[PDB]
């Protein structure tokens, strides 16, 4: 039951490459990360590649870890209403014309956070028209789906099969084992 | 009137002390323009422009 | 005494090229052009490398043919008062931070245009305050030195023998031999 400590200097098995290899599989996407705690996973995923030059485009009902992600990572955040679609584009189109605050040069990336299936609601996100918009204005897209990884789809893929839509379309997946496989942790 | 003689003097000297009282600006103003800056920030602004 | 054409055709010799080395190595550099006429030379140099992105800073008593340059050019156009040198650092300090108009994007360049002797007042520029300025923010410097390339100097090299100054400091130098040489054309 006990494990050697860091994963970068000891603590990783075949197993662990294992699950990774047959998770990445399974998703259908090409690799694949494997953490403990889907919590952490949120709150430390954010810094590594955003800065207080970026902008952060989010839904207004998200849940708290990607909060304190963003929060810990810097970045400027802007919020949209749930459901609306042209206040979207709006945002998008204003965000893009005025640029940075106080200086007025242009963002270095643009990312938008969305989230697969919302527990409060129960309703799904329209995942096509955010595929069109970030190819038509050149922006990146991260989804979070921890409660539509095994039970929604024709196969339990997730939210990607009910749609059609390719995976290699989204940028960024993430899960947890939580809720479905009656496992904790996340990838 | 009378009275109403020296209103209009009055009238006419109170907006000539008014322009006078007033500072210039111009269209094409200065970096005053945005302003909202202040002098640490403007040199990062400075250095950070490259050719 | 007849030509053939355009220089890129027929109509060059080797006295054109004896010429070209003759007044490379007597200005300092390391090479050179020689055309048939000062005016024409001046209206047409500043198009080949300037667009409506960039700035040019200038005095406000030039020549007519740098103005009609220029103008041909299309960029933006900045003036400074004649002698003044905090007024013009206080100009090169705003027009970096303002930026472009309308869009306050930074610009592509700055260009600093000057004259070495100015014929209706018979006064010098202080070319060692230009260098340290252009060295201090990152611009070019454009000197234009028709009336002080030969009368003047202890060997009469021109405005850069008398303060001392490199060559190598300078982006462009510019010339005519009209005045002191007693020959039509410009270099």
């Amino acid at each position: 039951i006990q494990s050697g400590g860091p994963r970068a200097q000891i603590g990783t098995t075949d197993l662990h490459i294992k699950a990774e290899k047959l998770v990445a599989r399974f998703i259908g996407k090409e690799d694949a990360l494997v953490f403990s705690m889907g919590y952490g996973t949120n709150a430390n995923l954010f810094n590594a590649f955003l800065d207080k030059k970026c902008l952060v485009i989010s839904d207004e009902l998200n849940h708290t870890s990607i909060r304190t992600g963003v929060r810990l990572s810097g970045a400027a955040v802007r919020t949209f209403k749930h459901g609306d679609m042209v206040g979207l584009e709006k945002l998008i189109r204003e965000q893009i014309v005025l640029g940075q605050p106080k200086t007025n040069r242009p963002w270095k990336k643009i990312l938008i956070c969305a989230e697969g299936l919302f527990s409060m609601e129960g309703t799904l996100c329209n995942l096509p028209k955010l595929v069109e918009l970030k190819k038509k204005y050149k922006c990146y897209l991260f989804i979070d789906e921890a409660h539509s990884i095994g039970a929604m789809g024709p196969t339990g893929r997730g939210v990607c099969e009910i749609f059609g839509v390719d995976p290699k379309d989204v940028d960024i997946l993430m899960g947890t084992f939580t809720k479905s496989f009656g496992a904790a942790g996340g990838y | 009137d009378d009275p109403y003689r020296t209103t209009v003097e009055i009238g006419l000297i109170l907006y000539g002390i008014i322009y006078y009282l007033s500072k210039p600006q111009q269209k094409k103003s200065l970096q005053a323009q945005k302003p909202n800056l202040s002098p640490q920030e403007i040199d990062a602004l400075i250095e950070d422009w490259e050719p």
